[PDB]
RNA sequence: CCGAGGGUAGGGCCCGUGACUGGGGCGAAGUCGUAACAAGGUAGCUGUACCGGAAGGUGCGGCUGGAU
RNA sequence: UGGGAGAGGGUGGUGGAAUUCCCGGAGUAGCGGUGAAAUGCGCAGAUACCGGGAGGAACGCCGAUGGCGAAGGCAGCCACCUGGUCCACCCGUGACGCUGAGGCGCGAAAGCGUGGGGAGCAAACCGGAUUAGAUACCCGGGUAGUCCACGCCCUAAACG
RNA sequence: CGAUGUCGGCUCGUCGCAUCCUGGGGCUGAAGAAGGUCCCAAGGGUUGGGCUGUUCGCCCAUUAAAGCGGCACGCGAGCUG
RNA sequence: GAAUGCCGGCAUGAGUAACGAUAAAGAGGGUGAGAAUCCCUCUCGCCGUAAGCCCAAGGGUUCCUACGCAAUGGUCGUCAGCGUAGGGUUAGGCGGGACCUAAGGUGAAGCCGAAAGGCGUAGCCGAAGGGCAGCCGGUUAAUAUUCCGGCCCUUCCCGCAGGUGCGAUGGGGGGACGCUCUAGGCUAGGGGGACCGGAGCCAUGGACGAGCCCGGCCAGAAGCGCAGGGUGGGAGGUAGGCAAAUCCGCCUCCCAACAAGCUCUGCGUGGUGGGGAAGCCCGGGUGACAACCCCCCGAAGCCAGGGAGCCAAGAAAAGCCUCUAAGCACAACCUGCGGGAACCCGUACCGCAAACCGACACAGGUGGGCGGGUGCAAGAGCACUCAGGCGCGCGGGAGAACCCUCGCCAAGGAACUCUGCAAGUUGGCCCCGUAACUUCGGGAGAAGGGGUGCUCCCUGGGGUGAUGAGCCCCGGGGAGCCGCAGUGAACAGGCUCUGGCGACUGUUUACCAAAAACACAGCUCUCUGCGAACUCGUAAGAGGAGGUAUAGGGAGCGACGCUUGCCCGGUGCCGGAAGGUCAAGGGGAGGGGUGCAAGCCCCGAACCGAAGCCCCGGUGAACGGCGGCCGUAACUAUAACGGUCCUAAGGUAGCGAAAUUCCUUGUCGGGUAAGUUCCGACCUGCACGAAAAGCGUAACGACCGGAGCGCUGUCUCGGCGAGGGACCCGGUGAAAUUGAACUGGCCGUGAAGAUGCGGCCUACCCGUGGCAGGACGAAAAGACCCCGUGGAGCUUUACUGCAGCC
RNA sequence: GAGCUAGCCCUGGCCAGGGUGAAGCUGGGGUGAGACCCAGUGGAGGCCCGAACCGGUGGGGGAUGCAAACCCCUCGGAUGA
């Protein structure tokens, strides 16, 4: 059947992409948490 | 008259739809019709605030001139009668001898080729429209503000009216649609006549289909739910309602009033409505 | 080929009969009240409507085939 | 052809008395109702009186033993549209007539449908009396209905 | 109770005997035929159907007879549900 | 040494299950160390509204070539979407951006919120919508509307010529729109040709033929032709389109009007450039100077912004045109022409799938376009087949049980079973014919029956032509032929009688329930006068609604028909300026602490003082409720009638052993040989009953009962046959589970059901195919049940708070 | 976190073929005029049959699956909520 994942590149920059989360407290706290324990991808890659 | 259908679906038996005789044209003026913003009855939050809306057929929004004197002694000519999707009653193009044109919504016995008129020297006469304290007592009235200048706001569904009851001061007495008696600023405009489409109430919708189309989703009984959902809910089996019959929000609905009490305008209601 | 008829199927009319049920007639030696005939004790009768154990009542309109 | 009388019919408008309700005043100990009563209403101010308003229904006197219509039936006043009928002239037609199974139409009240309207009255219903009892008669309440439109119903002591 | 799956049916049997039938007996209120009642006897046999989930039971048509129990009310790592 | 402990390693099950659609393979040749598995050829099978082709998403080098085979690939591997390396994606016209707006998002002004932040008309962003200029062929191993060739075209800049009051983010027009049906004329696509081009063929009995086989086109500016779309012209007046206006609107007058004209698109033609088959020969050559014509069918596509009808009444903004304002009028704009200029990103490949979503090369899921031919009435259905693509990444044997999917069956025909579950039967089209009942539509494909192929002869109408031939469509009549059988294969209702529930089409527990549940038109109650009520939010602000009582919210009931009684004492709600009770506050009789004092401070009675409650009344389609005992009639039986206790009042009409009836399989009647079910009745209704509606109701239902006809392997009662497994051989190779085991029966015993204890009996050692009685077999620390002063959802006249409201 | 799912909003798209034959319209009949009746025309509908498409009724298979919901046969809707 049809199952949860349906790849959309526009959905996935527009939703938790980096201006996305810069736009909002918990959106920038998520960055900072992520750059504090050195994640090399701050947000998910898309193609564009 | 509202027409009948043959019984050739088990719907048509029961669906009336309106004549449409009054209607001389059948395309919108262009220049006063805009989009409506559909909102399914949801707010600026996004969230429904009124429910079951949504999915009726697309409409477009034909502005109309609830205010009337805007023009007055400029007289108009009675261009059309047209179908309105957005109200009850049927709207009148005025083609003014301005050259301007406006929507005004069509009283009873409008005449396509008729002139109408508004002002304090107005006559007497459907489909003008003067300030209540030109009117003559007892004559029936609609499209009423209900202060000056702020617009027209009473008697304005299908076959509605007010009337005339007397003057006291600076504040004629009128009777409005719901049999109140309620005092309205002499200054306030008004058009002589009763509105039109006066069968609209004599319509059978005839099937689930045909509230769709006007955008009512099927509404569900507070009993059909859950004690999570509604005061009704739960009940092995069907269930009375077991307590004084309430809303989806525990305010009782059977009988309690909900007007304000202290509000300003109970000085201006002479009489709470009838029925 | 037609063809007595036999067969399959589906209709129409009539008669007999049926758990049970509706009222009708007669019987009379019963129980209930007394509706009508006298102004019959609320004048009567009436079409209809609603109602009551029962006769009947009441409403609306009508007739006199109503006493004073 | 020229006249007549008439609640004959349909539509629209419109007038006054009265009942009820609401508002304002004035005012107080009852009012109402009956054969007599009680229920009911009334000191939370009724009834009786004055003023204002709203609303429906029916039209006092004229009115009669009267008039009109085929019958059912028709009653304030005005206008419009409209039917039947009588009289005088003896002008025109030339038996064109009478009746009439079927058919078609009209058809009091009650009742029905859709929608209005709702003052008074009032089936059902509730209460009070009456009474041996009183699912009645009498009394206090009271919903359909009674009224308007449209569509049905098609009955009668629809009788002379 | 860190699980011993349950009624009834189907299938497959096997056992007990307080024996329904068939075999052998005594008593009889056993003339005969047919029964009654007790004793021996478990080798084999013990039908098809209507009703109802039913076991049971009632009924139809037969039969030599249409037995009663046990096996985790035998049998769901065999089926059904 | 144990914690169903944690991490790791390694065992058992076991050479076992499995190797992922039953579309299918065989041989020959080659390559190589090695070949069922790679390449080549021939034969065979499968898809063909796809299992072919194109596009968008998503994926991200998987594309091409060379060289490889450790791992990956369910076997193998010389092969590969794998390893290494090199190469490959070319645009003014295709898509997106340097254009527009939609929901929405953001957001000058502005509003609100402890902070963070929430709103917010304009503006801006936002597309798969609007707008906008490229078609055909060729070329690479791999890109092509991008490179090339031919023929076209757009915008910007500049210059020249001609023309005009030029000029805008401002005004106006336009853009600009639904659903269903549909005209004319075309094109795409298709079929036929005795005609045109073509390599060849003559088999095996016949045919040198009007034979077979193959092909018979594509793009194209101007002009022209055909078919359509769009649009009236002139003048005068002018107070409206938030300045102006000559534009637009409105009024009047005159020509024109279903015309033409002007304009725009489509199709045809069109200079020109292309393409071009079978067969044969080694992707290429040849065929070939290829031919490139006629007829018929024909779109759902085009002309298009076409036409008609209907109600549910069907985006915006820019490009475009027109008007004018500042301005500027040596400019500027318009038209023609010419030269110059013309950027950024995408482009490979997969794309119904082995490259995307599903951990897998996973029988699942994935939007748009093309989707040929013949026959079956039609069609995208079904059978076959073209182009194209495939045989599904383990095989070879064997011919047991058993399993799956499938075929047939004597006699019987539901006897099966909870149930005809399942499977038969029926089955398309044409004709004949068709009942109760009904809301007059239906029920209805009711039921039931007849026809159906091929040949010859005659004949009726239509389409295209031309009016005719030809072609193509729809027919009618007569006579015959064959078979067991003519929708000869595939696709394609079994039917009826009668109850319950729900009116109906719909909706639902994604993944055990599709229903009688929800919804539904419709009915009623009730709230709401507009800054409505109500809802969300602390608020601002929103929805309601750019609506206004014929409207909006809440509640119940649930088409329709006939109806919906009695009880207002309790609770609810509505009304009630009296009265009672009532908080803060007011008031301050009186009393107190302290001070030498003036004074400071504290307590405090009467009285005034809201909502609420009490109190009076109304109210049921508001919550709800709707009795008992005794007696009495010409036999018995019963009780119309009377008495009496209680109640707020004692269940009306209708229905009733019912989706409700315990006793119960009530009784009686029907159906059956037999009927705990069913249907019809009765009424002692344990415990129906009137909008949690009562009783009916045509039609409808993958709902749940009962019966019959037809037909059957459901069964008596089973037999045979088919293929995929199971079995054997070669290749690869799991699993849960597992204290260790050298693991028999009985009768006993034992924590009460023993392979393991006692006694006895039986028993050589080890496997393979099978069956499931036991190992209280496996799985999941029982869901039931209880316990825990464990949890959570829900309720209320439990407690106590809070919002909200008064 | 609404790339699954539920609802709404904006903007696009899709639904072979066949059947039934409402209103309206024209003609005719009818009447004082009408109602109405008949025929032709017409093409309505939460109409009918049936692919795509959307479903998930009954049975069977599957059950360390092809699959953490699949397969086969059958069945519901298919211009509409
Ligand atoms: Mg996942
Ligand atoms: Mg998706
Ligand atoms: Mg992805
Ligand atoms: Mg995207
Ligand atoms: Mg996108
Ligand atoms: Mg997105
Ligand atoms: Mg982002
Ligand atoms: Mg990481
Ligand atoms: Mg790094
Ligand atoms: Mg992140
Ligand atoms: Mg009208
Ligand atoms: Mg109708
Ligand atoms: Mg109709
Ligand atoms: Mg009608
Ligand atoms: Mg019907
Ligand atoms: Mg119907
Ligand atoms: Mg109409
Ligand atoms: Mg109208
Ligand atoms: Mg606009
Ligand atoms: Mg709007
Ligand atoms: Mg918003
Ligand atoms: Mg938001
Ligand atoms: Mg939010
Ligand atoms: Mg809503
Ligand atoms: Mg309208
Ligand atoms: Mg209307
Ligand atoms: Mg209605
Ligand atoms: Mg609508
Ligand atoms: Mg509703
Ligand atoms: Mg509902
Ligand atoms: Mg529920
Ligand atoms: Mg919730
Ligand atoms: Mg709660
Ligand atoms: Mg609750
Ligand atoms: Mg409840
Ligand atoms: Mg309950
Ligand atoms: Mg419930
Ligand atoms: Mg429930
Ligand atoms: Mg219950
Ligand atoms: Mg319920
Ligand atoms: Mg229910
Ligand atoms: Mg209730
Ligand atoms: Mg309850
Ligand atoms: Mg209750
Ligand atoms: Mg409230
Ligand atoms: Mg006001
Ligand atoms: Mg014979
Ligand atoms: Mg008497
Ligand atoms: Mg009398
Ligand atoms: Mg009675
Ligand atoms: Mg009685
Ligand atoms: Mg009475
Ligand atoms: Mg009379
Ligand atoms: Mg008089
Ligand atoms: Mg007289
Ligand atoms: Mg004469
Ligand atoms: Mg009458
Ligand atoms: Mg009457
Ligand atoms: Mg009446
Ligand atoms: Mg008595
Ligand atoms: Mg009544
Ligand atoms: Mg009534
Ligand atoms: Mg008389
Ligand atoms: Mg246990
Ligand atoms: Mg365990
Ligand atoms: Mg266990
Ligand atoms: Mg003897
Ligand atoms: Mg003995
Ligand atoms: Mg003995
Ligand atoms: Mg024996
Ligand atoms: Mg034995
Ligand atoms: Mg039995
Ligand atoms: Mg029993
Ligand atoms: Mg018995
Ligand atoms: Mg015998
Ligand atoms: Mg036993
Ligand atoms: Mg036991
Ligand atoms: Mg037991
Ligand atoms: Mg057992
Ligand atoms: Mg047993
Ligand atoms: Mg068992
Ligand atoms: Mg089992
Ligand atoms: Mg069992
Ligand atoms: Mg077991
Ligand atoms: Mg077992
Ligand atoms: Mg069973
Ligand atoms: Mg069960
Ligand atoms: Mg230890
Ligand atoms: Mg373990
Ligand atoms: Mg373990
Ligand atoms: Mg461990
Ligand atoms: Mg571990
Ligand atoms: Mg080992
Ligand atoms: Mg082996
Ligand atoms: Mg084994
Ligand atoms: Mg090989
Ligand atoms: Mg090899
Ligand atoms: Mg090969
Ligand atoms: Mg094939
Ligand atoms: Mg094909
Ligand atoms: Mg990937
Ligand atoms: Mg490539
Ligand atoms: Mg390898
Ligand atoms: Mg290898
Ligand atoms: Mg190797
Ligand atoms: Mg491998
Ligand atoms: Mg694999
Ligand atoms: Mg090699
Ligand atoms: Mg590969
Ligand atoms: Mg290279
Ligand atoms: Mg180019
Ligand atoms: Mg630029
Ligand atoms: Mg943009
Ligand atoms: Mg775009
Ligand atoms: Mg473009
Ligand atoms: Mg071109
Ligand atoms: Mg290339
Ligand atoms: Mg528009
Ligand atoms: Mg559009
Ligand atoms: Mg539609
Ligand atoms: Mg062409
Ligand atoms: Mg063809
Ligand atoms: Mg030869
Ligand atoms: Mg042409
Ligand atoms: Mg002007
Ligand atoms: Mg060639
Ligand atoms: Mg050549
Ligand atoms: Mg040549
Ligand atoms: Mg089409
Ligand atoms: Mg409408
Ligand atoms: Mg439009
Ligand atoms: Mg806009
Ligand atoms: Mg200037
Ligand atoms: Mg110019
Ligand atoms: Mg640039
Ligand atoms: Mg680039
Ligand atoms: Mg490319
Ligand atoms: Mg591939
Ligand atoms: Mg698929
Ligand atoms: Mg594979
Ligand atoms: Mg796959
Ligand atoms: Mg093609
Ligand atoms: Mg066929
Ligand atoms: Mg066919
Ligand atoms: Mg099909
Ligand atoms: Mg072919
Ligand atoms: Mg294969
Ligand atoms: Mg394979
Ligand atoms: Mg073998
Ligand atoms: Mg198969
Ligand atoms: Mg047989
Ligand atoms: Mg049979
Ligand atoms: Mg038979
Ligand atoms: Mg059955
Ligand atoms: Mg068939
Ligand atoms: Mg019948
Ligand atoms: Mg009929
Ligand atoms: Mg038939
Ligand atoms: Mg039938
Ligand atoms: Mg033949
Ligand atoms: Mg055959
Ligand atoms: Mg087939
Ligand atoms: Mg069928
Ligand atoms: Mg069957
Ligand atoms: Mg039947
Ligand atoms: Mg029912
Ligand atoms: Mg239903
Ligand atoms: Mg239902
Ligand atoms: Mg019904
Ligand atoms: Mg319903
Ligand atoms: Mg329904
Ligand atoms: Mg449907
Ligand atoms: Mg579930
Ligand atoms: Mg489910
Ligand atoms: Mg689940
Ligand atoms: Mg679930
Ligand atoms: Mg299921
Ligand atoms: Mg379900
Ligand atoms: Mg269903
Ligand atoms: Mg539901
Ligand atoms: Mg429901
Ligand atoms: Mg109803
Ligand atoms: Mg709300
Ligand atoms: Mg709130
Ligand atoms: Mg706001
Ligand atoms: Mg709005
Ligand atoms: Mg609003
Ligand atoms: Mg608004
Ligand atoms: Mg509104
Ligand atoms: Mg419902
Ligand atoms: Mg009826
Ligand atoms: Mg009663
Ligand atoms: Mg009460
Ligand atoms: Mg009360
Ligand atoms: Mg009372
Ligand atoms: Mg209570
Ligand atoms: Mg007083
Ligand atoms: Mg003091
Ligand atoms: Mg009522
Ligand atoms: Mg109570
Ligand atoms: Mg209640
Ligand atoms: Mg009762
Ligand atoms: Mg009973
Ligand atoms: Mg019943
Ligand atoms: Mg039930
Ligand atoms: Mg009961
Ligand atoms: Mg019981
Ligand atoms: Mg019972
Ligand atoms: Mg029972
Ligand atoms: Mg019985
Ligand atoms: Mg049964
Ligand atoms: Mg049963
Ligand atoms: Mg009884
Ligand atoms: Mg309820
Ligand atoms: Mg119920
Ligand atoms: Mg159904
Ligand atoms: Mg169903
Ligand atoms: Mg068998
Ligand atoms: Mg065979
Ligand atoms: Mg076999
Ligand atoms: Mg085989
Ligand atoms: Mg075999
Ligand atoms: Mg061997
Ligand atoms: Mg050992
Ligand atoms: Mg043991
Ligand atoms: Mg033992
Ligand atoms: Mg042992
Ligand atoms: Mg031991
Ligand atoms: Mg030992
Ligand atoms: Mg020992
Ligand atoms: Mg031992
Ligand atoms: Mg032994
Ligand atoms: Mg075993
Ligand atoms: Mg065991
Ligand atoms: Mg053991
Ligand atoms: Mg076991
Ligand atoms: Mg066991
Ligand atoms: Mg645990
Ligand atoms: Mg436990
Ligand atoms: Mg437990
Ligand atoms: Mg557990
Ligand atoms: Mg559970
Ligand atoms: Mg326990
Ligand atoms: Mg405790
Ligand atoms: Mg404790
Ligand atoms: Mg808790
Ligand atoms: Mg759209
Ligand atoms: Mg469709
Ligand atoms: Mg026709
Ligand atoms: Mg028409
Ligand atoms: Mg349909
Ligand atoms: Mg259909
Ligand atoms: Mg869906
Ligand atoms: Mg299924
Ligand atoms: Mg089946
Ligand atoms: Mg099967
Ligand atoms: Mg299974
Ligand atoms: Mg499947
Ligand atoms: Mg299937
Ligand atoms: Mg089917
Ligand atoms: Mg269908
Ligand atoms: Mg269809
Ligand atoms: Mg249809
Ligand atoms: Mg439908
Ligand atoms: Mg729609």
């Amino acid at each position: 059947m049809k199952r949860t994942w349906q790849p959309n590149r526009r959905k996935r920059a527009k939703t938790h992409g980096f201006r996305a989360r810069m736009r909002t407290p918990g959106g920038r706290k998520v960055l900072k948490r992520r750059r504090q324990k050195g994640r090399w991808r701050l947000t998910p890659a898309v193609r564009k | 008259a509202v027409k009948k259908f043959k019984p050739y679906t088990p719907s048509r038996r029961f669906m009336t739809v309106a004549d449409f005789s009054e209607i001389t044209k059948t395309e919108p003026e262009k220049s006063l019709v805009k989009p409506l913003k559909k909102t399914g009855g949801r707010n600026n939050q996004g969230r429904i605030t009124v429910r079951f809306r949504g999915g009726g057929h697309k409409r477009l929004y034909r502005i109309i001139d609830f205010k009337r004197w805007d023009k007055v002694g400029i007289p108009a000519k009675v261009a059309a009668i047209e179908y309105d999707p957005n109200r009850s009653a049927r709207i009148a193009l005025l083609h003014y001898v301005d050259g301007e044109k406006r929507y005004i919504i069509a009283p009873d016995g409008l005449q396509v080729g008729q002139q109408v008129v508004a002002g304090p020297d107005a006559p007497i006469q459907v489909g003008n429209a003067l300030p209540l304290r030109f009117i003559p007592v007892g004559t029936v009235v609609h499209a009423v503000e209900l202060e000056p200048k702020k617009g027209a706001k009473l008697a304005r569904a299908a076959g509605t009216s007010a009337q005339i009851q007397g003057r006291e001061g600076d504040y004629v007495i009128l009777r409005l649609p719901s049999g109140e008696l309620r005092k309205v600023h002499g200054e306030c405009y008004a058009t002589v006549g009763a509105v039109g489409n006066a069968d609209h109430k004599n319509i059978v919708l005839g099937k689930a289909g045909r509230s769709r189309w006007l955008g009512r989703r099927p509404h569900v009984r507070g009993a059909a739910m859950n004690p999570v959902d509604h005061p009704h809910g739960g009940g092995e089996g069907r269930a009375p309602r077991g307590r004084p019959p309430a809303s989806p929000w525990g305010w009782q609905t059977k009988g309690l009033k909900t007007r304000k009490r202290r509000k300003p305008s109970s000085r201006f209601i002479i009489a709470r409505r009838k029925k």
